């Protein structure tokens, strides 16, 4: 899984500046039936400016490659666009001089610690430059941006030849990307400094021929991830990875088959829903997170600590009549970003509900009445400078109500 | 440049070749198996088999193109075809000891050997991305106006021939190839003439050198010949095979034999020649009630070639053989065939070259003829594993 | 390992100069209803200078190769950045003009005791120089130096027939890269003279197989 | 190898060296026309 990041845009204005400069001497004799000589003496001085209309300017990308995938891609070389508001300025695919030879899983083209490479050429031969016209560069003088979006990279692979050597080349990639796709659920961990995107085979129950194996989503997600089972619930390396302790985004045909298949199903967890073709799930772990058994993560610490009780979702709850009080620095958050709280309740006997009150930017208030079980609310909030006040976390509330997992996620 | 001389070579071939080629790219083993032995049938299997049009098209298709000069062919060749029973080595060791290669080189000391069918060779050395499935590698020298076919396979290209001689090896050395031992053996071709179907061919051949060889004999003599091998020779033979001159020694015959061996000696074999007899198990001092008679058992095969392959012969009577090699209904019952090379300069006469019935293209030869065996080979006839011995006469 | 280093930045600026010189001779003639007779003569010198803002200068850089593995390169071929302030001016895959047909451990192409190659174009049929801007050229000037980094190599091996045939043509470095880093360890000793590096391989022991 | 004549890939280059080094060259004048001939020499030094 390749894709291109942007990191600067250079601009060469295409102006035609001259000078002048000069000086004269004359002489003048008259002859009137009187006489007369005049002396003159010269300077001068010009200045110029020619602009082109059609080729106003040239513009130079600096560019990475990533790979997130699960196999190497060799002779990586991508096609990109370069939009300015609505307007495809150009579309170029990669020459020889903006190639990558190697791009391992988890690597980066060019390596970690080195500048950016330029893409500044348009034709096959890396002999012209990228124009722009004189109202894109008047756009882009009053302070619009280029963006860069990847359409498709091409790429090979390797295998052996009837001798024990390596060949790539012939080896496409793309002849096996659409039947990939076809037959496979994607599936994402976006975890905080690593990103890890899987394609996982799912069975088609309408062909009695198709034998492939069926797979549920947790099961899908352990093979994919090589996630470890420690007590029923799956960890990437350390970070729990349970349903109930990260956030998971789907689009819309996803999110509907799981909302129909859960009714009919016995366990009601979401991990024990059958993988099915073009499901898209996205797992987000959060920033900080707390389940009170083991796992703790803030900053700050809780003021109610009590987890002598074998409730929550797993073997601690951690509420009683008191209140609990949480303070966020603000020097542990992203400057500008939008941040989502989220939790689980219950009241095993009914009582009044719980005032959530969030103060991150702009204050608020909110209340959710727990069901018998557990359910989870996951208000949001935003944070501003990265230099302002704290964020404090207030839960006051009565009827000695239960929580458990605890988590502060970011959101795009 | 040779995929494109492959291409240009396979480009103007004619369809019917163009199906054969295709086939040989998926059935080789069981094509080639079929060529080797083909011509000890019948007449009538020969033209009703399933793959006797796909064998004439590719040899046909061979034979389209020859060689100019004489080359050199390399490729990998099991002991067995060499009469050697034993192992050089595993496929899993690595080297081969004295004992072995002194062995197999004692068992090709002074033999020749025939190979007759298609066979896969390479014009170069077969170095890494090849195959080595024997411990034996042959460095062959191809005479001139031979057939060569390059064909192009699905990644490299690789050249089919028909072989249709008998081979001598010079010299063998060890060698190594990527840390493993192996027999390299150069050998030279030795030609021959040979009528494997074309008995009408054997048989103008047969006409064209020895019609005008009666006209040589005188007429006493001649008619003598003539009467002897109508009606005597079964008698002479049977007081040959006595030793009747050594028991009961008596002109009225001896004068018989000095004038046949005299006849036969007037006008020798031009060129080398191989003859096909379909010998008895009574001359190989057995019987049809003996229990090696029955070859088809491995064990009474393998017996047979331990106690006589690579062994001398004689027989003390005359050698009645045939040009061609396709069964009769004659020798129906004889589970042996005798393969003979004549080598040039022998005695011996085409008897069929005088009119009327003269034989089954019988050609005579001196008696008291010895032979040597070289290798021995099985080939299936119906229900019945039949044996096959190739023998050189020798002076 | 193969690596570039640069040795030195030659900058070609890309200006026209132009310089003319004329001379004048006038007469004129007026009558009056007075007669006069005037004589004119006058001559002019100019200067001139025209740059164009997107294509300011040229820059030709002089760099040599070096290998510090334990096998040779053939065919080297590397591509390397040229990097200003923070900008990525160019990046370049080296042409045939500067290609390196051997390149042994301990070696550098050009060899020792040869001035190094110049590397001044950047099309696939080096045709077309390297330019840089108005902007970048007065930073030049200003003192600021280009820096150069090399981000891939691309070169062969041989492989050697039974027959001592050497063949490096289709026996590509970039095929094992990756499958080399990925199950090795690196260790780099560095002397004072001479700097080695090795990758020997490293145990898995997750993997029981 | 079909009676047919072909001559790419047979390059006179490759031959040349390998003609003057064991030849004599001659050549005749004559008026109307000028004839140059390689004509190979036994090398007395090598036995073989
Ligand atoms: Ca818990």
């Amino acid at each position: 899984i390749v894709g291109v990041g942007m990191e600067k845009l250079i601009i060469s204005t295409n102006e035609h500046a001259s000078t002048d400069q000069g000086k004269t001497v004359s002489r003048a004799t008259t002859n009137s039936k009187s006489t007369a000589v005049q002396d003159s003496n010269g300077e001068s001085w010009n200045t110029g400016l020619s602009i082109n209309k059609g080729e106003s300017a040239y513009i130079n990308a600096n560019v990475r490659y990533y790979n997130t995938g699960t196999a190497p891609m060799y002779k990586v070389t991508p096609t990109t666009n370069l939009v300015l508001d609505g307007d495809t300025l150009s579309t170029i695919k990669a020459q020889e001089n903006q190639i990558g030879n190697n791009l391992s899983p988890g690597d980066t083209y060019p390596k970690k610690g080195l500048s950016p490479l330029a893409l500044n050429t348009m034709d096959q031969f890396s002999s012209r430059l990228i124009p722009i016209n004189y109202d894109q560069l008047k756009k882009l003088d009053a302070g619009k941006q280029i963006k860069l979006e990847t359409t498709q990279v091409s790429g090979n692979f390797g295998t052996k030849n009837s001798s024990g050597q390596i060949v790539t080349e012939g080896n496409s990639w793309s002849d096996y990307i659409s039947q990939i796709d076809s037959i496979s659920a994607s599936i994402i961990l976006d975890t905080e400094n690593e990103s890890y995107e899987r394609r996982v085979t799912a069975k088609n129950l309408q062909d009695p021929e198709d034998k492939t194996p069926e797979l549920t989503i947790g099961e899908a997600i352990e093979k994919a991830f090589g996630a470890t089972k420690k007590d029923g619930l799956l960890y990437f390396n350390d970070i729990p990875i349970d349903e109930s302790c990260v956030e998971l985004i789907f689009d819309d045909n996803t999110a509907n088959k799981i909302k129909d298949s859960l009714k009919t199903l016995s366990d009601k967890k979401i991990y024990n829903v059958k993988l099915e073709r073009g499901m898209n799930i996205l797992i987000k772990t959060p920033t900080y997170f707390t389940n009170f058994d083991d796992y703790n993560n803030y900053p700050s610490t809780w003021s109610n600590v009590n987890t002598t009780n074998q409730d929550g979702l797993q073997g601690s709850a951690n509420k009683l009549n008191g209140e609990t009080k949480i303070k966020i620095p603000m020097s542990e958050l992203k400057p500008y970003k939008r941040y989502v709280f989220s939790g689980y309740s219950k009241d095993p006997l009914t009582s009044n509900s719980i005032i959530v009150k969030i103060k991150a930017k702009e204050e608020k208030t909110d209340y959710l009445v727990p069901e018998q079980g557990y359910t989870k609310f996951s208000y949001e909030f935003e944070t501003t400078e990265k230099d302002s006040s704290n964020i404090e976390i207030t839960l006051i509330g009565s009827g000695t109500t239960y929580l458990d997992n605890l988590s502060i996620t970011e959101l795009n | 440049w040779e995929r494109k001389e492959a291409e240009r070579i396979e480009q103007k071939l004619e369809r019917s070749e163009k199906e054969a080629l295709e086939s040989y790219k998926k059935d080789s083993v069981e094509i080639s198996k079929y060529s080797q032995t083909r011509n000890y049938f019948y007449d009538y299997q020969i033209e009703a088999n399933s793959r006797e049009k796909e064998y004439k098209e590719l040899r046909n298709a061979i034979s389209k193109n020859k060689i100019d000069k004489p080359m050199y062919v390399y490729y990998f060749e099991s002991p067995e075809k060499f009469a050697f029973n034993k192992v050089i080595r595993t496929e899993n060791q690595n080297e081969i000891s004295l004992e072995k290669f002194n062995e197999f080189k004692e068992t090709i000391q002074n033999k020749l050997f025939k190979q007759d069918g298609f066979k896969d060779i390479s014009l170069y050395e077969p170095g890494k991305g090849d195959e080595k499935p024997t411990p034996l590698l042959m460095h062959l020298k191809l005479p001139r106006n031979t057939g060569m076919l390059p064909y192009t396979n699905t990644n490299n290209v690789s050249t089919l021939i028909e072989q249709g001689y008998s081979i001598k090896i010079d010299k063998i050395v060890r060698i190594v190839i990527d840390g493993k031992h192996y027999i390299k053996a150069e050998a030279s071709v030795v030609s021959s003439l040979d009528f494997k179907d074309d008995v009408s061919k054997g048989d103008s051949w047969g006409k064209a050198n020895y019609n005008d060889w009666s006209n040589k004999l005188t007429p006493n003599e001649l008619a003598d010949v003539n009467d002897y091998m109508r009606g005597g020779y079964t008698a002479i033979n049977n007081y040959l095979i006595s030793n009747g001159p050594v028991n009961n020694p008596n002109p009225e015959l001896d004068s018989k034999i000095t004038n046949i061996e005299n006849a036969l000696k007037r006008e020798p074999i031009p060129t080398n020649l191989t003859v096909y007899r379909r010998s008895g198990p009574q001359e190989f001092g057995l019987t049809l009630t003996s229990p090696e008679y029955d070859f088809n058992k491995l064990e009474n095969i393998d017996a047979f070639k331990s106690k006589w392959e690579g062994q001398a012969l004689s027989y003390p009577n005359f050698i009645s053989t045939s040009i061609g090699s396709v069964n009769m209904s004659a020798f129906a019952k004889r589970k042996i065939v005798l393969r003979i090379t004549i080598p040039k300069g022998s005695p011996g006469a085409y008897l069929s070259a005088i009119p009327g019935y003269a034989g089954e293209y019988e050609v005579l030869l001196n008696h008291g003829s010895k032979f040597k065996i070289n290798k021995i080979d099985s080939y299936k006839d119906g229900t019945i594993t039949k044996l096959i011995v190739d023998a050189t006469l020798i002076p």
